[PDB]
Parts: C-alpha cells; sequence; structure tokens
RNA sequence: UCGGAGUACAAAAAACCCUCCGAGUGAUUUUAAUCUAGACAAACCAGUCAAAAUAAUCACUUAUUGAUCCAAAAUUUUGAUCAACGGAACAAGUUACCCUAGGGAUAACAGCGCAAUCCUGUUCUAGAGUUCCUAUCGACAAUAGGGUUUACGACCUCGAUGUUGGAUCAGGACACCCAAAUGGUGCAGCCGCUAUUAAAGGUUCGUUUGUUCAACGAUUAAAGUCCUACGUGAUCUGAGUUCAGACCGGAGCAAUCCAGGUCGGUUUCUAUCUAUUAUAAAUUUCUCCCAGUACGAAAGGACAAGAGAAAUGGGACCAACCU
RNA sequence: CUGACCGUGCAAAGGUAGCAUAAUCACUUGUUCUCCAAAUAAGGACUUGUAUGAAUGGCCACACGAGGGUUUUACUGUCUCUUACUUCCAAUCAGUGAAAUUAACCUUCCCGUGAAGAGGCGGGAAUAAAAAAAUAAGACGAGAAGACCCUAUGGAGCUUUAAUUA
RNA sequence: GCCUAACGAGCCUGGUGAUAGCUGGUUGUCCGAGAAAGAAUUUUAGUUCAACCUUAAAAAUACCCCAAAAACCCUAAAUUCCAAUGUAUUUUUAAGAGAUAGUCUAAAAAGGUACAGCUUUUUAGAAACGGAUACAACCUUGACUAGAGAGUAAAUCUUAAUACUACCAUAGUAGGCCUAAAAGCAGCCAUCAAUUGAGAAAGCGUUAAAGCUCAACAAAUUCACCAACAUAAUCCCAAAAACUAAUA
C-alpha cells in the first residue's frame, strides 16, 4: 500500500530562547539576560537591545523585572497608531528587565602629597 | 433537519481528543425555553445516523399542535478518520469517514417544550434515550431539580468521614500518584467516559 | 505526568473538637516533635527519599526529634503520609547533666529523666 | 539538509512513514568598518549577541545555505543538486546455479494477543404482513458475548515447531442435519414455517477438477456447522505448491524475471521415556394393518396402539454354500 | 446494431497469409455441439489474440516416440471387501556383536499459569515392584550451526549504456 | 554438463596465526563502589564524543528551598529561580572504561479500530527468599553472620434479584364539514350542553353501522410501582462453612 505522508521537514531544533538570568540575580557587564524572538520583555535601565532582540546587562547589577507604562517611539508608525485609537482613560503596560548598580562609580585615591 | 456534512468541510484532519467526551460539562446545562429534555448519563459521541433516529421519532411522536422540539446540540463539526481494511501500521494518517459531535455527561440534547404533561414525553423519549450511545434519561425542571438537592443531601449526609475529595485533596496514602490530575476536579465522580451518580 | 503535588491551606487549619480529639492544647502549641518512619521509601519519586534522608529517618521505627519550627514543618509535609509525628512531653522537665545517664523515651511520647532507681 | 506553527497548554529540552505552511532568494541604497571586556548556545564542528577603545532595510525575516584536502587565481581571494545536504577524487543490473557468517533482534506455517471485518443473542418499534408492530420478518439505532475467516501486532521457535488436499483412525463442542418430547402459527388434515429442551447413536455412493469449496447424476431418517498445530506424513500418499531441465505469452539491450500457464522431478529413522493394547445390559428404517377412516365444500388425506420384515452396529460360529 | 465510407493526427512502417480460449497474462469453469446417468477433462466449431503470427519461422500431412493428454474393447484383488496358504524376515534356544543418540533423572493424568502449547510451577487427582511382546499420540523426538526470508559497508558466477582501463 | 565417490569452476603446498562490526568460549577465594541511552556517522548488529559512573586529588558550599519575580486573547496538574532551615553533599583537577538493540505499571498525549502482551515521545515507579494460589514489571519491605526468641507489614476474598383486584355503563346526537359511506374512533373544525353521575372520546372493532372495554358516580378498601439479558471445543476445578464475643 502507498504510505506517502505529504508532510515535509517538521523537524528544527529548538531556539532556547527564554529568560537566561532570574529577578535578583548578580550580573557582571555583558551578560545575556533573556532571548525572544518576538518582544516579550523590553530593555530597561542599564539593558542593552542586540539586533536580535537580545537583552544584556550593561552594568555590574542586580536584575529586576518590572511593569511599566509603555509610551511608543514617534518614528514607529504601527505602535503610533495603537497608541491612537485606545478608549481616552487607558495606558498601555509591558515588561522591562533592569539592573540595579552595585559597584559604586569610583574612588578618589591621594596619590602624592606634594 | 441537520446536514450529513458541514457546509464548509473541514480540509486538515485533527488529533482526537478523548478529553472533550471526559468528566462533567458546561454548556447546555440549564434549560431555557422548554419543559423538557433528554439528560445525558455519560459521556458520547453523536454522529448523523442518531440525529435521524431523534428527529424521525421525536417528531412522528408529538402533537404539532401542543407541543415543540429544539436541538441543544449542534451539527456534527468533527471530522473522523478510518483507514482501508489490509493497512500495515503507519505511512500517514488516514481519510474522513464520518462527523461526530462531542457530548458530556451532563448535557440536554433535545429540549421539548409545550402544554403536556410530563408524562407523555417521559413516555416516548424513554425510547430515544434508550437508544442513545451514552446511557440517558427523561427529565423536567422539576425532575432535575429534585434529583440534584438529593445529589448534595447525600454528600452532607454521607456517614463515612473518608470522602474522595478530602483524600485526594491532601494527598494522602500518596494516593496522588494513582490518580490523575484531572482527578481532583471529577471528585472521582466520573471515570474515562462514564459517569456514576451514586458516588456522593 | 506525575508531580510534587500541593497542600492548600485548608488541609492544615484545625477544627475545634481537633483539639479535644487529639488531645493538643489549644493555648499553647508544643516544642518538639517525635517523629517515627512507618512506611518504606521504595517506590516513591526521589524527591521524597531525599526528604527522608534529610529527616534523618534512614531505618524505620526509630523515632528521631526535631523542632516544630516552620522549616522543618514544610518537609514534613511533604513526606506526611510516610510517618508518624507525636508531641514530646516533658513531665518530670528538661534533663540536667545528672540525669544523662538515666534517660529514657516511653511509647506515650514520654521523656522520662530518672530511670530505674537502684 | 534548513525555518515557522501545533503535538510539547506556564523556564529550557523533547519522538514518529505525526498534523499543517515555507526555503535552496529577491527588492534597495545608506555601502552596512577595525580591535577587544563579558556572555548565550553547544558532544565536537559549526552557530550567536556585544560595552568600552580607535577611526543596513523590506519581503510573517526567522530559512536562503556546504568541512577539510585539491585546484585555479592576485596580493587578497573565488570554486559543488558534494540535495544520500558532517560531504568516499571517480563504481550499475541480475542470480530459482548459488556460497559463508549470523538472526526468531525480522517475514512465510502454526500458536498467542486484539476483534476492524466475520459470527451468535437479546433491547427499540418505524415499517412490511389487505386491517393487525413482534405467525413470519424489521430500516435508523442500543447493549452483551464467540474466537474459524481476511487482516493487524511481531510475543516462542531460523545449531529446522517438515508446510495444501486425500487415505486410515477418530477425541470433543452444540450455535441439532436426522432420530426423541413439546410451545406458536397468517396450524382444518397433509405438508410446512418458526421457537424451547435433548449430544448415547448416526450423518451415502458417483462424473469433472490436485483441489477443500462448487456444479451435476442417483439415493437416503438425514446425507449438520465447527475445533482439535487449517487433528492425524518417526502410519501412508505428493496430484498440488516449492529448488535444479524446458517451452509459450509478456517485461527488459541483456543476464534473468511475472501469488501467469504448461510437461518433468529422491518422503530417511532399528522406539530409550511417557501414553496405550477387548466385559455385557441395542439404534434405525420400510412394510402390514387401523381406517381411505378422524379432518375438510370437496381435492387430498394423520399420529397412537398392535403384528411383520429388513438394514446397520455390538458379540459369536462352520451343518450346508462359497474361498 | 454495426461500419464499406469520412475527418484530422502522429509514424520508419502501421500485423498480412494463416491459425486461434492455445503447452499463449488476466477475465476464465468464454459460448455452444458431440462425448457420459452425470465431465472445470477430451475432441469440433465460433473467435479482436487487444499480450497470436510467418527462418527468434506460420500453417497443414504421412512415418516414428519408454514424451504428454482423452475415449472404447478385453482383462483382472486396483477397488465393493477382504480371504487361504507357502518362503524370507519373525519370536524362543546356542555363537559372535554394531549405529545415530544421551545435563542429570527417583521419567503420571487433568485444568489453570507461564518466554504466550508443562513428566517438573499452582490447585486437584491417581499410584506395590520389576520383565517380555505390540502400537506410534507426545518428549516442540533423532539426523544436518534453515538451501526460504532478512542483515554483514562478507563472497562468488553471469550480463551490459555501471565507473575506471592494460 | 564432465575433468578421480562435494566443479557457477579441480586438487595440493605456499602466501597463512588471510579477514570476520558475526556466533561460540575465556579457568582461585573474599571484600568497596556501581551503570538504561543526548549527538553525528554506508549509521541504526558498530564506533567516537556528551551526560551518568569508578579510582585517586584539591577545594567550597551543595541539595532542600517563604515572600519577590518569568507575555502578549483562553488556558489544568505544575515548572524555573532563591534566603531561612534540615542535613552532608557537591564542584573542580588527573586517570579510566563499559554502555549507547530495554520491558511493563500509573499519568499527559499522539497513531490505530476512544484493538492489541501495539507503536511514538514527556514525568514517576519497579524488577522479595514476604503477599497477589502459580507470577518480571502491581503491593509490603530494603538489605550483613549466628539464636529451638520477640513485635509488627502487605495480605487470605466477600456484594445481590418478585402479583394485579372491583363494579358498572342512558341522554341532544349517527355536533357540523367533508365523504362510497365518515356515526367517539379517515381527516379538518368545534368542544357545547340532560341527568347525580357519565370525553362531542383513550383503547380495539365495523364497509359504515353493530359491538366490546377505559375514563363518571355509586360500593369500598391501599401494599406497591421505576423490575430482569444464550453458548465452545481432553475432564467440574481446594474441601467446606451462617455464630461461643475481633480494633482479634
Ligand atoms: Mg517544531
Ligand atoms: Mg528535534
Ligand atoms: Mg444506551
Ligand atoms: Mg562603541
Ligand atoms: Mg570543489
Ligand atoms: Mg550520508
Ligand atoms: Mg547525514
Ligand atoms: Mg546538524
Ligand atoms: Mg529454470
Ligand atoms: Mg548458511
Ligand atoms: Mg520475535
Ligand atoms: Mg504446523
Ligand atoms: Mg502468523
Ligand atoms: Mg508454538
Ligand atoms: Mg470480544
Ligand atoms: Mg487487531
Ligand atoms: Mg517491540
Ligand atoms: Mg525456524
Ligand atoms: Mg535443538
Ligand atoms: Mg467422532
Ligand atoms: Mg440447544
Ligand atoms: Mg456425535
Ligand atoms: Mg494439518
Ligand atoms: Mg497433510
Ligand atoms: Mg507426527
Ligand atoms: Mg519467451
Ligand atoms: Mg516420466
Ligand atoms: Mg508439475
Ligand atoms: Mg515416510
Ligand atoms: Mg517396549
Ligand atoms: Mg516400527
Ligand atoms: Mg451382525
Ligand atoms: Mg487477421
Ligand atoms: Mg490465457
Ligand atoms: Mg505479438
Ligand atoms: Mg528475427
Ligand atoms: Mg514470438
Ligand atoms: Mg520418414
Ligand atoms: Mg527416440
Ligand atoms: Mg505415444
Ligand atoms: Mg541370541
Ligand atoms: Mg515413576
Ligand atoms: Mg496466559
Ligand atoms: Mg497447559
Ligand atoms: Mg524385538
Ligand atoms: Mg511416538
Ligand atoms: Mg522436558
Ligand atoms: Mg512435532
Ligand atoms: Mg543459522
Ligand atoms: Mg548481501
Ligand atoms: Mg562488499
Ligand atoms: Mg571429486
Ligand atoms: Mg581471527
Ligand atoms: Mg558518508
Ligand atoms: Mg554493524
Ligand atoms: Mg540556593
Ligand atoms: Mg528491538
Ligand atoms: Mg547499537
Ligand atoms: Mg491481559
Ligand atoms: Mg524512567
Ligand atoms: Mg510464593
Ligand atoms: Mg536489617
Ligand atoms: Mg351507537
Ligand atoms: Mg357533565
Amino acid at each position: 500500500t502507498g504510505g506517502s505522508s505529504k508532510n515535509l521537514g517538521g523537524k528544527s531544533p529548538g531556539k532556547r530562547f527564554g529568560i537566561k538570568k532570574m529577578e535578583g540575580h548578580y550580573v557582571h557587564a555583558g551578560n545575556i539576560l533573556a532571548t525572544q524572538r518576538h518582544f516579550r520583555w523590553h530593555p530597561g535601565a542599564h539593558v542593552g537591545l542586540g539586533k536580535n532582540k537580545c537583552l544584556y546587562a550593561l552594568e555590574e547589577g542586580v536584575v529586576r523585572y518590572t511593569k511599566e507604562v509603555y509610551v511608543p517611539n514617534p518614528s514607529n508608525s504601527e505602535a503610533v497608531d495603537l497608541v491612537t485609537r485606545l478608549p481616552q482613560g487607558a495606558v498601555l503596560y509591558k515588561t522591562f528587565v533592569h539592573v540595579v548598580p552595585a559597584k559604586p562609580e569610583g574612588t578618589f585615591k591621594l596619590v602624592a602629597m606634594l | 433537519f441537520v446536514e450529513r456534512v458541514p457546509l464548509v468541510p473541514k480540509v486538515r484532519r485533527e488529533r482526537k481528543n478523548l478529553s472533550d467526551i471526559r468528566g462533567p460539562s458546561t454548556e447546555a446545562t440549564e434549560f431555557t425555553e422548554g419543559r423538557f429534555a433528554i439528560l445525558a448519563l455519560g459521556g458520547g459521541y453523536l454522529h448523523w445516523g442518531h440525529f435521524e433516529m431523534m428527529r424521525l421519532t421525536i417528531n412522528r411522536s408529538m402533537d404539532p399542535k401542543n407541543m415543540f422540539a429544539l436541538w441543544r446540540v449542534p451539527a456534527p463539526f468533527k471530522p473522523i478518520t478510518r483507514k482501508g481494511m489490509g493497512q500495515r501500521m503507519g505511512g500517514g494518517k488516514g481519510a474522513i469517514d464520518h462527523y461526530v459531535t462531542p457530548v458530556k455527561a451532563g448535557r440536554l440534547i433535545v429540549e421539548m417544550g409545550g402544554r403536556c404533561e410530563f408524562k407523555e414525553v417521559q413516555g416516548f423519549l424513554d425510547l430515544v434515550a434508550h437508544k442513545l450511545p451514552f446511557p440517558a434519561k427523561a427529565v423536567s425542571r422539576e425532575t432535575l431539580e429534585k434529583m440534584r438537592k438529593d445529589q448534595e443531601e447525600r454528600e452532607r449526609n454521607n456517614q463515612n468521614p473518608w470522602t474522595f475529595e478530602r483524600i485526594a485533596t491532601a494527598n494522602m496514602l500518596g494516593i496522588r500518584k494513582v490518580l490523575s490530575p484531572y482527578d481532583l476536579t471529577h471528585k472521582g465522580r466520573y471515570w474515562g467516559k462514564f459517569y456514576t451518580p451514586e458516588r456522593v | 505526568k506525575f508531580t510534587r503535588s500541593r497542600i492548600p491551606d485548608k488541609v492544615f487549619q484545625p477544627s475545634p473538637e481537633d483539639h479535644e480529639k487529639y488531645g493538643g492544647d489549644p493555648q499553647y502549641p508544643h516544642k518538639l516533635h517525635i517523629v517515627t518512619r512507618i512506611k518504606s521509601t521504595k517506590r516513591r519519586p526521589y524527591w521524597e527519599k531525599d526528604i527522608i534522608k534529610m529527616l534523618g529517618l534512614e531505618k524505620a521505627h526509630t523515632p528521631q526529634v526535631h523542632k516544630n519550627i516552620p522549616s522543618v514543618n514544610a518537609k514534613l509535609k511533604v513526606v506526611k503520609h510516610l510517618i508518624r509525628i507525636k508531641p514530646l512531653k516533658l513531665p518530670q522537665g528538661l534533663p540536667t547533666e545528672e540525669d544523662m545517664a538515666n534517660t529514657c523515651l516511653k511509647s506515650n511520647g514520654e521523656l522520662v529523666v530518672r530511670w530505674l532507681l537502684n
């Protein structure tokens, strides 16, 4: 009996998208925080956005997650319109990641007393 | 008249969820217009031939002046697949032979309103009930409410300290290892497709 | 799948007559648990075997003593169907140095400090 | 090989000859640079982000891609349906003339599992039955069972469980084909048609096919349906399938091949062990009567009782006959 | 009803003379007559065989086959349906004296179970001990590391447009 | 075909201890610790990496883990991540192999026939010398050596199913309408009104009538109603049992 199943190429590995660090994790500058294919979490304070929508930590610190108000860039039109048609009482919210800096910025050392 | 095949025939064979026959029902639990109905006491799959029976039977059995009927169940939307005879396992999913409506225990199949007494309807409804895939009953509002009040009366009259709820929820004797995850909700009254009314 | 399950809080809210029934004192909760292991850790998931290794319950029918703090209570809760728990009682009070050699633990769950005089 | 969904519901991962859509590039302009912290991912190989320091976009956007070696090139780099896509620098058919190593890790036979199909019941009355659901049946449907069919699984056997039909000898089931008691009838009687109870005994001889099946001739009280390794080959037979030779269609350039026909073709065992090696106490016809009476308008036409004959199956026996 | 004719297409030509259900894919136990009480056999016809067919030969015919098939006569133990008697074996006595085979066996039957068919397990039954003679149901009996099937980056023979080529 | 009792290619001696990812074998005692399949592959009867693991070493935290936290429409069991706390484990470094041909049970799903002692993944369990007679996977238990001691664990197999009874029946009027007839009772309309009480009728019945019963009084007594389901092939399958007290 002809057993042809017409479907092809279901097979891909998973991309291991997801959250790499968790709230209250210590982080060094450069660590990737989470990696996603669509924006699930947006970059907050001290979190840089990679061209593939990676989130990495800019400072040395503690990673925090947050629900905050979303005010799209006036250059990006779709989001501008989505913001436009809302009923007059409602604001948009999203989830952000943050780094909270640990090390102080610097120190004043006494080099020489002349 | 319900149509053998849907007007917009499903093109893509779907996985068969046993889960939609399984356990208690949500939709179509309550009466709307009518005084009478056929209540489903098990889960089951209603295909076309059944609709044929309930329809011809219930139409010819009733006085068109004093009585009217209503479908509480959709016309069959779920594709069922077969393979020919003499087929080795594998090669793909088969082709579409059938259409069926899933029916959960505790749902009303047919709703009959009218100025008749429950005795008439009960007289000829018991035939159609008797002929369905699942065990089914002929009921009215009074009957239904009576048996439900009794159904909780049993649970407050229960003389033995041990009920399925208490154990399954407290995971006693590690019983949760033998039970399913759906068992917490069914509270052990439903098992697979079948329903047991006497289970407290 | 099979899982670690859960116990909802209502389970652990005692009724008034449970005090009268198990002879616990309604006013003051009790300090120490005597925990004995009644049943086997075989045929059970690995995490329970773990909990029983931490509690020091390694071999059956030997009593152990534990604090009634919430931290120990959590683990006990996980394995609660394998064990027997009874409140420890001290009629003669707390054992001092001189009594260390004379200690005995009775099946009432009762510690006797002065045992078999002369 | 490569990517999106589902399966895989909320960190990751995750299978199938699973369910569905895609890619082996286009379209632009703005030519999208060096060098180095820390990271994701990961068997490895490949993949990914990226601060500081110097001075690409749209097309669901995610996939648009090939490692060494070896070649050509210039100043530096380009080379693959290597698509069997972790890639052999370059190789196809046949074998019933076959050979070895293995496998019950895997088919054909048989057993087992399951019961789609098949097979016996009941439950429901629309309908047929002129009227009348259920004398005889019965659509759409419900619920139990049986385990012989064709399948499906691959669980025992490949240091062999020898496989179709007959012969002989049969053991068993009862879902009775006869014989025996009976219910119902759209049963007057004669035939009948259905249903209940009953397994001690029976259940033919031929023409054609290897044939079970089937047709057909002639009969019988009937010429049951099955199971037993489709009973039974250390009892028998091989016509058939099933090796070697050979034709005839056909398919191949050929070799060879087609659950297509045809002709021909080795059937081995001295029995170690278990098993086993004769008690009896009938069954069936067909006649003769009854009585051409009971029964029906007549035409056709009974059982029961009682006398006879046979036949078969048990057990024997030679006066005659026949060897 | 068929098609001598008609149109158009493609070919290097368009299968003719014969013969025909055949030692000729299938349908298929083709149709019908003769043959027998009855014939899927045999012979004769019809016959698109859509897969006959003329030196890979086509068609008739003597004469010949230890070739295949069919009928008749006759003959008989093939058979209805077996029987008698002799001889070799045979069994008892006396000599001489092998073979495959064999875990150990103090080696029953039933129904369950079980790697799915039990002398060994479970529940029951039955049961002094040994010879000799028989019969073949079982011991998945004995013989050959299955000739079938599949799998080895195992072989070989054969053939060509396989790839490399003296 | 045949070429010296095996010819698809003789026999012999060399090459030759040919080569077998394939069978088959591999020899004293006693102790420690102990494994189940993620990748690629002329690969799926094999290897080589990872993961687990064994033998040494160096160290520091490891499991458990409350808030807090992880998405946009609907979305369960639950995960991920972390202090306290209960414990002693875990990571690195140096050496090594085997293993990579699994079964069933519970749960979530696919495929198939909402079939398999079926196949394909994910999460758990198991492989008693004790129970389920017998028994690989279910249940009780984890482990040594002696005792002619004790306490217990899982477990021995029970559960049921019935009846229907009086007495009686006139009235307009075969209401209209149809219809061969149509008289409650082929269908439409009406549902009226005598009697104390009787439907412009629920059954059968008739060509239509005719005729049988049900509903209505009158007489009484009342107790119920929700009924059930044939069989297989050697020969049934412990024997038996209502009872001296059991949280045995
Ligand atoms: Mg996917
Ligand atoms: Mg994958
Ligand atoms: Mg039903
Ligand atoms: Mg920069
Ligand atoms: Mg190249
Ligand atoms: Mg490859
Ligand atoms: Mg590959
Ligand atoms: Mg890859
Ligand atoms: Mg040949
Ligand atoms: Mg061989
Ligand atoms: Mg096998
Ligand atoms: Mg056989
Ligand atoms: Mg088979
Ligand atoms: Mg067998
Ligand atoms: Mg069955
Ligand atoms: Mg099957
Ligand atoms: Mg398998
Ligand atoms: Mg074999
Ligand atoms: Mg053998
Ligand atoms: Mg017999
Ligand atoms: Mg019978
Ligand atoms: Mg018989
Ligand atoms: Mg046989
Ligand atoms: Mg045979
Ligand atoms: Mg034999
Ligand atoms: Mg030829
Ligand atoms: Mg010959
Ligand atoms: Mg032959
Ligand atoms: Mg023989
Ligand atoms: Mg003998
Ligand atoms: Mg013999
Ligand atoms: Mg005789
Ligand atoms: Mg011609
Ligand atoms: Mg032919
Ligand atoms: Mg030709
Ligand atoms: Mg020629
Ligand atoms: Mg020719
Ligand atoms: Mg001549
Ligand atoms: Mg000659
Ligand atoms: Mg001749
Ligand atoms: Mg002798
Ligand atoms: Mg013996
Ligand atoms: Mg069995
Ligand atoms: Mg047996
Ligand atoms: Mg002898
Ligand atoms: Mg024998
Ligand atoms: Mg044996
Ligand atoms: Mg045999
Ligand atoms: Mg072999
Ligand atoms: Mg080969
Ligand atoms: Mg080779
Ligand atoms: Mg020779
Ligand atoms: Mg060697
Ligand atoms: Mg390769
Ligand atoms: Mg291999
Ligand atoms: Mg921690
Ligand atoms: Mg396997
Ligand atoms: Mg392997
Ligand atoms: Mg079973
Ligand atoms: Mg596991
Ligand atoms: Mg035992
Ligand atoms: Mg011990
Ligand atoms: Mg009248
Ligand atoms: Mg009145």
